[PDB]
């Protein structure tokens, strides 16, 4: 659950990676040392604060998820990547999405979110639906394609809406979780009608 | 007239009302005053001078608490007279510019504390630039203190090499001011150097101001600017890279040197630059800055060989080769990247010297024409003595090469007239293994 | 001495490879084959017996626990608190 | 050297696109990629390939 | 100057420049196509090609001048550096051919990088077409003749990347899609940071009219401006959402035209920024005001492809796209009519997959958070869509609760409950509102 809480932030970090691919399609030319020097190297102040918001989102997702990547991700990455809390004064090459050295951070994070989402939709799509051909690419992922909710506003009242109180004649109070109604409620709002990402 | 007296009383009480809300200091309050004055101007025998009469009557009053015993007054009166497009008197340029000069603001952390007052980085830029060009008429003394305000609300200092970034308005950071008619004129207004002598502490508040002050000073008063600012360079031994960039921006904009005055001025500037190099240390060259100094002194050599074409002006490339001699003879040995670097820069420097020497000697030597054989470039042996005497490292060339050049220049002459010239009291001063005499 | 210690994550990676307990990380979901209740109970009993051994000779828990060099007691107190 | 430059260019074209496996190499050179006259010797060489 | 035949040099370097380029290895390999295109339009006959030669030489001038400030002046003296290079002399034969091979090997990667920056997705063929009007070539030779609006940085087998994930030979109708889109989104971020969200459209159109592209497009007359506007609609939809059809793209172009006209119908009568309603930046305003209301519609056309065929009658029977963004409501109505037409015909199982996949978008359309405001006819259409979807969704609970149960466990009750499906269908067409008494009593008695 705690990793699907952060799939909402995936179009934001893909906006980051698309803007960096669109800006830095080169090799051995980017002369920026740290992230804070690059963020203050922009003149249009709204784009500075927009990049600040997206990089704060990226650092929060990275500081959250940096333990399952080196033990459950399919991309084997070393231990000199996730042994520190990243910040705004860290190195700049951790956000440019390469595939061999020190740029496996962004790529491994996006690929692991896609792999978690595709593993869970595969579990759903193997248990009951038994076939579907709805599959979208990663070129038009908006907000409405990923599994997004909140825990204190959208998860806790649905689950609290299905704890049933039973009282016998002798006088008791049994709490029962009728799992069929919670399954039908959780299924038909979040995790049905979603694609199978490629 | 009685309604206009009531109109003036309404104006003074509304100006007092909007001066009372100025006592809390935040941008949220300052956003409201532009809304209040726009509606005040929207509702106002009422000539346009009567609007400016009420504004000019108050502004004379608050100098008395503020000249002796204060930045918000100048920004407020800038909002008030930009808010009407109103001519100011020349004599009021003496007061309003002093309302902006950031006295008691000498830390830059206090300037970053004053920054959230002025967060939008675009409107104020046009406001400060129109105010600069408006006050650019001949009172024009205090406007140098407004530059530390307009250098703190934008990006940091670009450290790159010259002829890469852009010309002077981006390096200095002005981008709206046509200073080039002013460094090149009849300099009747030398009051900027007194103003910069008096107001020295403003150099602690930012990094742009030394650079922008370098690109505003005249040539005959630039050496005085470097002598008055030794201690600021003692605080930080990196701003001589900014001195090199400012002179490599300033030199090619000048045309060919034609008088003794510019000869005196450029020789004085080069002696103060060599003086401020050789006072301190090679701590100037720290944290691998050496390569950028080498590229700047090669560019400086190239732009000073291209503006000397009279050969009696050999003192200036002589200075510009002893300068690269001094900066080379100070650096530390680390590997062979430094060795290949010093060889390549010395080769290109001697190539530039040889290409200078081939540029203005476009005729023969010692043409006779009178039976009294004399040089046609009469102060020639001083040039060869001076450009040969600088001591480069002699594992390189500079002595096997330039002397071979002089030998190739000398055998173009017939032997009878050459031998008759060699003992004619113009091949004088046999100088105790003066090597051109051994040549 | 460099034994495959219990309840550690796995892709081997011997020792006690876990960060600071004041981390903003995920809630440490159970590994390759185990229920979460048995996992967190076994982690708790494991950290209690390592701390009992850590109060005797903390240099051996410096050569077992990987990142710090400063102290074992407060680090494991924060872990037992969590 | 001229022939090697010509054939490195044409292998750079033939690699990342398609090619008719007949079509004698001159009728590829002057009209399809519209190459001018470099030298007659390399064309008399490539005439039977 | 006459010191070198620059045209012969460029025409010699084209083939070696284009032969190092590669696409994403199946995305419409156009190397021989680029050779034919550039060699057709690097001549001096037409004034089009002459002006393109003069401006390409000006871009080569400024890019080599910025490229050669890094040189250490012993590589700027190229003749002396090349005469000292013995192996290149004895590899190229004589000296003048060796010098010309040197200038060819210098210009060739610069030209290749220049083609990799120009030919992003097909921008050259808009010059290679005939019978293209003056806005195409005039805007193409306005954008390429400006250095600061169109930066070309430089760098081997250089990669040029596609942006439109396009079909066979798209050749995007605006002469540069990506530079105007990225420039207008930079202008969007600066516009929504400077002012608030009340004068955002006014400040955005006025900050567009300030830029040199805006004062270039104002001197066009009305008809070329309108053609540019529909072309920019079509390419903006191909840029943002990858759409795998031609006629789905026409319906989305009418829908975003309806959105743009709706947003221009929102304000009553300022008539100073509505002295330019036929202008470019409105498109971005429409998308930034309506993005989910387009994207949901894209999802309702991507899961169910056949319903577009039903939409192939709808504008012929309603004449939509005139006043309000309405195609979501007729796509909802056509989809609910398609599910109400059959209910069982491929199989019951495939009918359950199809109705459970469209459950989420069709439930999102019939919500008051999605439809914020429009005219009263769209709201009336959503109440009938609500009622018909409530009927269809109640049938979906009935099927997935009794019919697959008796098809899985006890196959002796299906010809009864498959009759009671039609019995509930005949009792419910009149009142589709389970919140009152009589249909609730009817469903209990039918059960």
């Amino acid at each position: 659950e705690a990793e699907l809480r952060l799939v909402k932030f995936l179009p934001e970090i893909l906006a980051l990676q698309r803007d960096l691919v669109k800006q830095f399609q080169n090799v051995s030319r980017v002369e920026y040392s740290s992230i804070r020097g690059f963020i203050h190297s922009h003149s249009s102040d709204g784009l500075r604060k927009l990049l600040h918001d997206r990089i704060t989102i990226f650092l929060s997702t990275w500081n959250a998820l940096r333990r399952s990547l080196e033990t459950n991700g399919e991309i084997k990455l070393p231990k000199d990547y996730c042994c520190s809390d990243l910040d705004l004064d860290a190195e700049f090459e951790v956000i440019l999405p390469r595939r061999q050295g020190l740029g496996l951070c962004g790529t491994a994070l996006v690929s692991y979110l896609i792999s978690l989402h595709n593993n869970m939709v595969y579990t759903v799509q193997k248990f009951s639906n038994e076939d579907n051909s709805y599959s979208v690419d990663i070129s038009e992922v908006a907000d409405l394609h990923v599994i997004s909710y909140e825990v204190e506003r959208d998860l806790n009242p649905l689950i609290l809406s299905n704890c049933q109180y039973q009282v016998q004649q002798g006088g008791e109070t049994s709490q029962e979780f009728d799992l069929e109604k919670i399954q039908r409620q959780i299924s038909s709002r979040f995790l049905q009608g979603k694609p199978r990402l490629t | 007239k009685e309604l206009l007296k009531g109109k003036k009383q309404a104006a003074v009480v509304m100006l007092d009302r909007i001066f009372s809300v100025l006592q809390p200091w935040s941008d949220i309050n300052l956003q409201s005053f532009m809304t209040q004055f726009l509606q005040f101007y929207s509702v106002v025998q009422y000539e346009e001078k009567e609007v400016w009469t009420n504004l000019w009557e108050h502004v004379k009053k608050q100098m008395a608490p503020f000249l002796e015993g204060k930045l918000t007054l100048g920004l407020s009166i800038l909002f008030m007279v930009e808010a009407a497009e109103f001519t100011v008197p020349k004599k009021d340029l003496d007061s309003l510019c002093y309302l902006l000069i950031p006295s008691a603001g000498s830390p830059e952390a206090l300037h970053s504390d004053l920054s959230p007052v002025l967060r939008i980085r675009q409107r104020w830029r046009i406001y400060l630039t129109n105010l600069c060009l408006r006050c650019i008429d001949e009172r024009c003394d205090r406007w140098l203190g407004i530059l530390p305000l307009l250098h703190t609300c934008m990006q940091k200092s670009p450290p790159k090499k010259n002829s890469k970034s852009q010309p002077e308005d981006t390096w200095a950071g002005l981008e709206g001011i046509s200073f080039s008619e002013f460094r090149d004129k009849a300099p009747t207004r030398s009051q900027p150097l007194q103003f910069m002598q008096s107001k020295m502490a403003l150099l602690r508040v930012d990094e742009y101001l030394f650079r922008s002050w370098l690109s505003v000073v005249p040539l005959e008063s630039l050496s005085s600017y470097l002598e008055n600012s030794i201690d600021y360079l003692s605080d930080v031994p990196v701003r001589v890279l900014d001195c090199l960039q400012g002179i490599s921006y300033r030199l090619p904009g000048l045309r060919k040197i034609s008088n003794q005055n510019m000869k005196k001025d450029v020789e004085n500037v080069f002696k103060m630059l060599m003086h401020l190099v050789d006072i301190y240390q090679h701590r100037i060259f720290g944290e691998n800055l050496l390569q950028i100094y080498l590229t700047e002194c090669l560019t400086l050599h190239e732009t000073v060989c291209n503006i000397t074409a009279n050969h009696q002006f050999f003192e200036i490339p002589a200075l510009s080769a002893e300068l690269i001699c001094k900066l080379l003879e100070l650096s530390p040995p680390g590997e062979k990247s430094y060795e290949d670097l010093v060889t390549s820069t010395l080769q290109e420097a001697l190539a530039t010297t040889r290409n200078w020497l081939r540029s203005l000697f476009k005729s023969r030597m010692l043409s006779i024409s009178s039976a009294y054989v004399r040089l046609t470039y009469s102060e020639e042996m001083a040039v060869w003595r001076r450009l040969v005497e600088i001591g480069f490292p002699e594992k390189h060339g500079w002595k096997g090469s330039l002397l071979g050049d002089m030998e190739g220049r000398l055998k173009q002459e017939p032997p009878r007239l050459q031998i008759s010239f060699f003992c004619s009291s113009q091949c004088r001063d046999g100088g105790l293994h003066d090597s051109v005499s051994r040549s | 001495a460099n034994a495959f210690l219990p309840t550690m994550p796995e892709d081997t990676q011997t020792g006690h490879v876990l960060g600071s307990p004041q981390s903003s990380g995920v809630a440490e979901v159970s590994d390759r084959g185990q229920s979460p209740v048995v996992f967190i109970l076994t982690r708790l009993l494991t950290h209690l017996a390592m701390l009992v051994g850590a109060t005797h000779n903390p240099q051996a828990l410096t050569v077992i626990i990987k990142p710090w060099v400063q102290d074992p007691q407060g680090f494991l107190q924060q872990h037992i608190q969590r | 050297c001229e022939a090697l430059s010509i054939i490195e260019i044409t292998l750079g074209f033939l690699s990342t696109a398609g090619g008719d496996p007949g079509m004698d190499l001159n009728v590829y050179i002057e009209e399809v990629l519209r190459m001018c006259d470099q030298t007659a010797q390399v064309l008399k060489a490539f005439s039977r390939c | 100057s006459q010191f070198l035949d620059t045209t012969r040099l460029v025409q010699s370097c084209v083939q070696g420049a284009v032969g190092m380029l590669r696409d994403q290895n199946e995305s419409c390999a156009r190397n021989m196509r680029r050779v034919t295109i550039l060699l057709d339009l690097l001549n001096e006959d037409n004034t089009r090609n002459a002006s393109f030669l003069r401006e390409s030489k000006m871009r080569l001038h400024v890019l080599l001048n910025k490229q050669e400030e890094n040189q250490v002046r012993s590589l700027k003296e190229w003749v002396t550096r090349e005469a000292a290079n013995q192996d290149a002399l004895q590899e190229a034969g004589t000296f003048r051919h060796t010098l010309w091979k040197r200038v060819q090997d210098v210009v060739t990667p610069i030209l290749a990088s220049m083609i990799a920056h120009i030919d992003r997705d097909g921008n050259l063929e808009l010059l290679a077409q005939p019978d293209s009007p003056a806005w195409v070539q005039d805007l193409w030779m306005f954008i390429y003749s400006d250095i600061k609006f169109l930066n070309i940085s430089l760098v081997s087998f250089i990669l040029v990347q596609s942006h439109m994930n396009l079909l066979k030979d798209a050749y995007n109708a605006v002469p540069f899609s990506w530079r105007i889109r990225d420039y207008l989104e930079e202008l969007w971020v600066q516009a929504q940071y400077i002012t608030d969200t009340e004068g955002l459209s006014k400040k955005f159109v006025e900050i567009f009219q300030k830029t040199p592209l805006g004062v270039f497009l104002a001197q066009f007359p009305v008809a070329q401006q309108q053609k540019l506007l529909q072309s920019y609609l079509k390419d903006f939809l191909l840029l943002t959402m990858k759409v795998s059809s031609r006629e789905e793209l026409m319906f989305l172009q009418m829908a975003l035209w309806s959105c743009l006209r709706e947003l221009q119908e929102a304000s009553g009568t300022p008539d100073e920024t509505y002295k330019f309603p036929l202008s470019l930046p409105w498109v971005h305003l429409a998308f930034q005001h309506f993005r989910t209301r387009l994207q949901n519609f894209s999802r309702i056309l991507t899961i169910h492809p056949q319903v577009l065929s039903s939409l192939s009658q709808a504008a012929e029977k309603h004449s939509l796209a005139g006043c309000e963004m309405t195609l979501d409501a007729f796509a909802a109505m056509a989809c609910a009519e398609m599910l109400k037409g059959d209910l069982l015909k491929p199989s019951p199982k495939a009918w359950l997959q199809l109705v459970k996949n469209l459950s989420t978008p069709l439930e999102l359309v019939c919500s008051e958070g999605y439809l914020c405001d429009s005219g009263s006819m769209t709201r009336s259409v959503i109440q009938e869509v609500r009622a018909l979807w409530n009927r269809i969704f109640s049938i979906a609970l009935f099927v997935e609760h009794v019919l697959l149960g008796t098809e899985s466990h006890i196959p002796e009750l299906s010809p009864l409950v498959t009759t009671y499906v039609s019995l509930l269908d005949k009792c419910l067409e009149e009142d589709s509102n389970l919140k009152t008494c009589r249909p609730f009593v009817a469903v209990m008695t039918t059960l």
